[PDB]
């Protein structure tokens, strides 16, 4: 006896703004585009580990 | 039943479609057709047919000893009787329509099937000697340990040569 099967491929995503006039002010902790990203794969990595 | 003989097939025949029992008999049997009045006869006719059989019951007959063997006087031995019957089961491939997993989804599905006859022919009153020969051949290539290939009769056959009418499609 033999089986075959299948398994279907989705899909995840979110999105990030800044503003232009927030990237020309100084800023205490650093850029900002780095640390949207690094929140951004944050979250993204918690929805995987709960969606698996 | 004029004649009877019963067969034991292997396992490679058991599994085909046509034989669903362990035992093939073959037996040639007279026919005749009465008018309503009386036993006054039309017609006589001789049947060949071979049938899937099974068990029904036991009878007592005399024994028949072979060279290497002596028998009593009065010595017996039972044997068995077969009768046709109706329907033969067979395995085949199936889905479970209520499966909960990937270890219950395909099964093995237990359906039964209409029995028919491996063999029918029939002959007139005359030709007495063509149906012994088709029983004998029959008897024989079954006992060759194969299935029964060879169903050609030159009398119920369309002529040879005839090319006019042989042209059409038949595959």
């Amino acid at each position: 006896t033999y089986a075959r099967k299948a398994a279907f491929v989705k899909f995840l995503g979110t999105t990030r703004e800044v503003t232009h006039p927030m990237t020309l002010v100084n800023s205490a902790f650093g850029n900002v585009i780095a640390r949207q990203n690094k929140d951004g794969i944050l979250w993204m990595l918690k929805q995987i580990e709960q969606a698996l | 039943m004029l004649f009877k003989y019963i067969h034991d097939v292997n396992a490679k025949v058991e599994e085909g479609r046509r034989y669903l029992s362990d035992v093939v008999r073959v037996a040639l049997d007279k026919e005749e057709t009465t008018d309503p009045d009386t036993q006054e006869v039309t017609s006589t006719s001789y049947r060949v047919t071979a049938y899937p059989v099974v068990q029904v019951g036991e009878e007592e007959v005399p024994y028949i000893p072979v060279h290497p063997k002596t028998a009593e006087p009065g010595q017996k031995v039972t044997v068995p009787t077969y009768d046709v019957p109706e329907k033969l089961p067979v395995l085949v491939r199936g889905r479970n329509p209520e499966a909960t997993g990937d270890y219950d989804d395909h099964i093995w599905v237990t359906e039964e099937v209409e029995v028919r006859p491996l063999v029918d022919e029939v002959f007139k009153e005359d030709e007495f000697e063509k149906a012994r020969l088709y029983y004998e051949n029959v008897a024989a290539q079954l006992a060759e340990g194969d299935d029964i290939r060879h169903y050609y009769r030159k009398d119920l056959d369309r002529e040879a040569g005839h090319y006019s009418v042989s042209r059409y499609p038949s595959f």
